[PDB]
C-alpha cells in the first residue's frame, strides 16, 4: 500500500512511499453517455497519444515558500498530442491523474497540502483598498504549465479560507511519511463538452501549511515535480488550430 | 426546403428576384472562392429567407443539424465540380481552399442529378443554441460555409459562359425548438386602418 | 515450342565482359604492379543494356578472370586477385602488408593456368540490387557541388576488386586482365524501356542532348517501304 | 422513373424526362362522404365527359419573363363539358391532376418553379405609395384560361415570400434534367361542395427562378403548355346556366 | 461498370464515366508482415486520419501541353495529418488510390495516358551536347504537390521511350469515352519502410498522346485534376518533425 505504479500510455510512475490514491468525489473517469451529449459529430478519441503522463516544471521548497497554483485543461494546451487536439479542436472533455511529487530525508519536515480546486476563480486585492474593481491578469488566470505562485495563501487569492480546502479531492505530502500525492479526477462541468482553451475545469493547489525545515548541511534544495497525465480524452468540432 | 438568400446583395427594386440565386461561372483554374455565409439560422443574413429561419425566430433556442441543399440551374452541357465546406466555430473565414478542405465539407459533381445536400451536423458543445448574434451571443455562431470551385465551370461553344444556383435549407430530423418568444421584428409602423 | 529459353536463367545465364584491368610496365595507369577495380558492372553496354530491362534484380554470380599481356601472350606470370568487401584495407602498393589475405578470399594463380573462376553469393544488405535508385544516399542539403551523389545506392557497392604481381620486384611482362560475369539463380522485378541512346558514364543515365537519335530506322514516306 | 404515362378520360400524356409525381398533402381527390355533405339533392357524376385533360394556353418562355400564375376552378369554366356543368349547377366539387410542360435541349438551361397555393388572393401595390386602398380586377383575380403574369414574383403579388412557396405542393422543371411536372390536387376548401364561379380553391404557379439561357443559334422559342384534368368531379343545384 | 464510388476515410469519389480499376501487379496495398520488417518499435497505424482521398492543384489541358509527373511519397508530405506523420517518423509505409479526373464533353476530343513508373528517375539533356555531367534540381526531382512538366515527353526526360510506358500500371483517359482514371498501387521497394522524405516509391505520369481538340466556341478551358489516397499507412521511428 506505500507502494504503487501508475501506468497510462508508454509512461509509468514508480513509488515507495505513497499514501494511496484518492478518486475525486467517488468516480472514475469515464468518456460522455449518448443521452448526455448534444454535439452530433462523432468525437476523437487519440487514446494511448494523448492519455500519458506529462511531466510539468519543477518547483522549489523553500523554507518561505507561500504556495502555486496550476489551472487544469490549461497545463496542457501547448504541450504534446494532447495539446494539439486542444487547439484543433472547439470541444474537449477528459479526466486526469494527477501526480504531484516531492522527496526529502529522513532529517527533513514539512507538510504540503496537494488539492483539487474545480472552477477555481481568482480574484484581486481590488487595489488594497478595496474601492478599486481590478481583475486578474490573463497571466494570472491561466498562468500555463509555468504554474503561478499565491500572493496570499489563506485565503486562497479568491477569499476563501485554505482550511476548508480540504472539502475538496485533497492529500498531503508530509514528508515524515510519503514523497507524493495521487488524485485521479473525473471530469467535471456543467456541459458534457467545453473549449480546452477558455475554460479550466479545476485548479491544483499545493500549499505548504508546515513549513520545510532542516539543519544546515542538509541538501537544501527540495523540488516538488508535477506529473499529470489525461484520462478519457474526448475532442470535437474539428478545424485549424486555435492558440487562444 | 425553402430558398435561402445567399446572394443578399441587390437591395434595387428591379433586382430583388436575384437575390433568390448565385452565379458560378467559367475562372481561372486556381480554387476561386464562389459565395460565402454563416450557418446560423435565427442570424440576420441569408436564413432570413427561409421558413425555418422565420420559425426560429419565434423560439429563443434551437438544437439539430441543418442542411442546405444546392440546385444547378446551368445547361446540361455545363460541367463543373464545387467543393461545399462547412468551418465549426472558432475558424476564421477560409482564406483559400486548402483551408476551407479541412473542415466537413463535399465534392459536389455536375450532372443528371442536378442537386447535393451540404449537411451542416450539430456540432456544438451546449445542447441548444441560442440566437447568434454579434458581439457576445456570437459564442453561438454554428460556424461558416463557404463554396469553392474544385475544378472548374467548363462549357462547349454555344453555352452560356455563367449559370446560377439556387440554395435551399431545412432543418433535419434531430431538429427542435425551445423557449418561444415574440420575432425580432413586428410588420407593422402606424395603426392598421 | 519450347518456352524455356526465355526464362530469366537462360537470358542472363550468359557470361560478358564487365571489367577490364591493366597493369603495364610504364605509363600513367597503375605502373606500379598493382590495382584496384571498383566492383560495378555497368561500364560495358552489351551487358548492361540487358541487366537496366529490369529495375530491381537477385542473383548469385560466377566470375572469371582472363588474363594476358595486350597481345593475348600467355606468359610464365603468378598473379594475386583479392575481394576487398566495402570496409577493408584497400592495397597502396604492391607490397602492401593488406596482401596477407588473412580474412579477404584471394586467388593465385598463373597466366599460364586456364582462367580463374569462383562463385559469389548475393551480397546486398538490401533484397535485390538497383540498376536503378532515385533518391540520394544521405540528409542534408543537396547543393551543386554533391549532386555527384544523385542515384548513387551504397546497397549496389559490393566494393573493390585488386589484382597484383605476386612480388617485390616489377613485373617483367605488361599485362590485362579481363573480368567476365556469369549469372545464377536470377529473379527480376519491375521491367523498363529499354536503353534508347548511347551511354557515357556509369553511375547515371546522361545522354547526348545534341546527338538525341530515333531509336531505330527512319524512311522518306509513310506511305512507302 | 423518368418515364411517365397519364391516362384518364378519352385523354393520353407522355413523358420521357419526368421526375416522379407528387400528390398534394398526400392525398388523393375523393368524392364527398355521406357525413360530410349537407346539399340533399342528389349530385352528377359526369365522369369521362368532365374527368380529362384539357390543355389551355401556351406561355413563352423569355430570358427576362417573370411567372404566370391561373386559378383554378376558374381556368375550366368557359371549356367542354366540365365547363358546362360548372354553368348550370351552382355546387362544384372537384381534384385535379396538372401536368406543365416545357421542354428544351441539352444546351439550354434554366429553372421553373411549379406550385399550388390554395386560396391564392392577389394584392394590389396600393398606388405605389400604400396609402391608397385599391383592389385587383376582376381580369387580375380570376384571369381565365389566359392565365395572368406576375408584376412583382418576389412577393408573389401577394406580400408573401415566393422563397417560402415550396411548402405548397409543388415541382421543379430544371431544363437540364426534365421536361415537366405533375401535381394531383385534393379538392381542397372548407366546406364540401362551393361556386366554381365566385371562388377559386387555388392557384397554379409557374415562375422562373434560374432564368432561361441559351446561346445565339439554338432555338429561341420554349415554350410552357398547361394540361390539366379534373378527378372526381361532382355537381349539384341544377338551374340555368350561369357565366358569372 | 462505367459508373463508380471510392469511399475511404471521410471522403468519397464519385464518376459517371469510368473504366474499370487497376491494381497494380495485381496486388492490394497490405501490412508489413513479421518476418519482412525489422525495425523492432511498434508502428503507429492512424488509419482514417491518413487513408482518405486528398485533393491536389489541377492542371489546364491545352493544345500544346506536353505532360506532367508527380513523385507520390512526396506530393503529401506537406499535407494533413498524413505529412505530419512522413514528417515525425522516419520510416513510412504505404499504398495508394490514385484518381485523375479530366471532363470535357462530346464534342471535344483527346487521350491522356495515366500511368505509374516506380523508381522514376529524372535525367537532365546533358547540357545539350551530353558533355556536361549535369543533374537535375530539388526543385524538379521532388516537385511536391504542383507537380512538374515534361520538357522531353517522347523519353519522359530520362533517356526511355514512352511508347513502352504502358509496361507499368496505366489507365486512359479517352474524352470520348471516360472522363477519370483509377490505378491502385501497392508499396513497392526492396525495403519494409523507407523514408518519406528521402525516396519517392513511384511516380505518377500523365501525358497527352493525343492532343486536345476543340472548335472554337466550345469551353476552352479543360483542366487535369488529381486527387489520390494513402492506403494501410504505417509509420515507426519517432522524433522531431523534419522538413527534409
Amino acid at each position: 500500500d506505500r507502494v504503487a505504479q501508475l501506468t497510462i500510455g508508454n509512461s509509468t510512475i514508480t513509488t515507495q512511499e505513497a499514501a494511496n490514491i484518492i478518486v475525486g468525489y467517488g468516480e472514475w473517469p469515464s468518456y460522455c453517455s449518448d443521452d448526455d451529449a448534444t454535439a452530433v459529430d462523432k468525437p476523437t478519441r487519440p487514446d494511448v497519444s494523448v492519455n500519458r503522463f506529462y511531466t510539468l516544471d519543477t518547483k522549489l521548497w523553500e523554507k518561505s515558500s507561500k504556495g502555486w497554483y496550476w489551472k487544469f485543461p490549461d497545463v496542457l494546451t501547448e504541450t504534446g498530442v494532447f495539446g494539439q487536439n486542444a487547439q484543433f479542436h472547439y470541444l474537449y472533455r477528459s479526466g486526469f491523474c494527477i501526480h504531484v511529487q516531492c522527496n526529502a530525508s529522513k532529517f527533513h519536515q514539512g507538510a504540503l497540502l496537494v488539492a483539487i480546486l474545480p472552477e477555481y476563480v481568482i480574484g484581486t486585492v481590488a487595489g488594497g483598498t478595496g474601492t478599486e474593481d481590478s481583475h486578474p491578469p490573463y497571466k494570472q488566470t491561466q498562468p500555463g504549465a509555468d504554474g503561478f505562485e499565491l500572493q496570499h495563501p489563506y485565503v486562497l487569492d479568491a477569499g476563501i479560507p485554505i482550511s476548508q480546502l480540504t472539502v475538496c479531492p485533497h492529500q498531503w505530502i508530509n514528508l515524515r511519511t510519503n514523497n507524493c500525492a495521487t488524485i485521479i479526477v473525473p471530469y467535471m462541468n456543467t456541459l458534457p463538452f467545453d473549449s480546452a482553451l477558455n475554460h479550466c475545469n479545476f485548479g491544483l493547489l499545493v500549499v505548504p501549511i508546515s513549513p520545510l525545515d532542516f539543519d544546515q548541511g542538509a541538501t537544501p534544495v527540495i523540488p516538488i515535480t508535477i506529473t499529470l497525465a489525461p484520462m478519457c480524452s474526448e475532442f470535437a468540432g474539428l478545424r485549424q488550430a486555435v492558440t487562444q | 426546403e425553402t430558398i435561402l438568400e445567399v446572394n443578399n446583395v441587390p437591395t434595387n427594386a428591379t433586382s430583388l428576384m436575384e437575390r433568390l440565386r448565385f452565379p458560378v461561372s467559367a475562372q481561372a483554374g486556381k480554387g476561386e472562392l464562389c459565395a460565402v455565409f454563416r450557418a446560423d439560422p435565427g442570424r440576420d443574413g441569408p436564413w432570413q429567407s427561409t421558413m425555418l429561419g422565420q420559425l426560429c425566430g419565434y423560439y429563443t433556442q434551437w438544437s439539430g443539424s441543418l442542411e442546405v441543399t444546392f440546385m444547378f440551374t446551368g445547361s446540361f452541357m455545363a460541367t463543373g465540380k464545387m467543393l461545399i465546406a462547412y468551418t465549426p466555430p472558432g475558424g476564421p473565414l477560409p482564406k483559400d481552399r486548402a483551408t476551407a478542405m479541412l473542415g466537413t465539407h463535399v465534392i459536389w459533381d455536375f450532372g443528371l442529378q442536378s442537386s447535393v445536400t451540404l449537411v451542416i451536423p450539430w456540432i456544438s458543445n451546449t445542447h441548444y443554441r441560442a440566437h447568434a448574434r454579434d458581439g457576445v451571443f456570437d459564442y453561438y455562431t454554428t460556424g461558416l460555409v463557404s463554396i469553392w470551385y474544385q475544378t472548374n465551370y467548363v462549357v462547349p461553344i454555344g453555352a452560356p459562359n455563367t449559370a446560377y444556383i439556387i440554395a435551399l435549407a431545412a432543418a433535419q430530423k434531430n431538429f427542435t425548438m425551445k423557449l418561444c418568444k415574440d420575432t425580432s421584428h413586428i410588420l407593422q409602423t402606424a395603426s392598421i386602418q | 515450342h519450347s518456352t524455356a529459353e526465355t526464362t530469366l536463367d537462360s537470358f542472363f545465364s550468359r557470361a560478358g565482359l564487365v571489367g577490364e584491368i591493366d597493369l603495364p610496365l610504364e605509363g600513367t595507369t597503375n605502373p606500379n604492379g598493382y590495382a584496384n577495380w571498383d566492383i560495378d558492372i555497368t561500364g560495358y553496354a552489351q551487358m548492361r543494356r540487358k541487366v537496366e530491362l529490369f529495375t530491381y534484380m537477385r542473383f548469385d554470380a560466377e566470375f572469371t578472370f582472363v588474363a594476358c599481356t595486350p597481345t593475348g601472350q600467355v606468359v610464365p606470370q603468378l598473379l594475386q586477385y583479392m575481394f576487398v568487401p566495402p570496409g577493408a584495407p584497400k592495397p597502396e602498393s604492391r607490397e602492401s602488408l593488406a596482401w596477407q589475405t588473412a580474412t579477404n578470399p584471394s586467388v593465385f594463380v598463373k597466366l599460364t593456368d586456364p582462367p580463374a573462376q569462383v562463385s559469389v553469393p548475393f551480397m546486398s544488405p538490401a533484397s535485390a540490387y538497383q540498376w536503378f535508385y532515385d533518391g540520394y544516399p544521405t540528409f542534408g542539403e543537396h547543393k551543386q557541388e554533391k549532386d555527384l551523389e544523385y542515384g548513387a545506392c551504397p546497397n549496389n557497392m559490393m566494393g573493390t576488386f585488386s589484382v597484383r604481381n605476386v612480388g617485390s620486384s616489377k613485373s617483367k611482362y605488361p599485362l590485362v586482365v579481363r573480368i567476365y560475369m556469369r549469372m545464377k539463380h536470377v529473379r527480376a522485378w519491375i521491367p523498363r524501356p529499354m536503353r534508347n541512346q548511347n551511354y557515357l558514364f556509369k553511375a547515371n543515365p546522361n545522354y547526348a542532348g545534341n546527338s538525341i537519335k530515333p531509336t531505330g530506322t527512319s524512311r522518306t514516306a509513310i506511305t512507302t517501304l
